[PDB]
């Protein structure tokens, strides 16, 4: 956690429904956006920490 | 020998090669609306 990895995700199609429909995640809390409309919206860059 | 460092990358794209004088290559480069 002190040296958390940051991966910049760009120039691809991000399928968020695979993550949302998984039952393997204990917490899937989204702040500032809703999971339902993630699969439609488009973003400049994604930061994965 | 064209560069010495690369620090912060935002975009990478790898594609198929584009290429008496025998060949004539014409290119047009435009910057419109961030495209
Ligand atoms: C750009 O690179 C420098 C050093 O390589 C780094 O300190 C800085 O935070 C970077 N900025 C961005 C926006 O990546």
């Amino acid at each position: 956690v002190y040296a958390w990895n940051r991966k910049r995700i760009s120039n691809c199609v991000a399928d968020y429904s695979v993550l949302y429909n998984s039952a393997s995640f204990s917490t899937f809390k989204c702040y500032g956006v809703s999971p339902t409309k993630l699969n439609d919206l488009c973003f400049t860059n994604v930061y994965a920490d | 020998g064209v560069y010495s460092s690369a620090n912060n990358c935002t975009f990478e794209y790898v594609s198929q090669p584009f290429l008496n004088f025998k060949n004539l290559r014409e290119f047009v480069f435009k910057n419109i609306d961030g495209y």
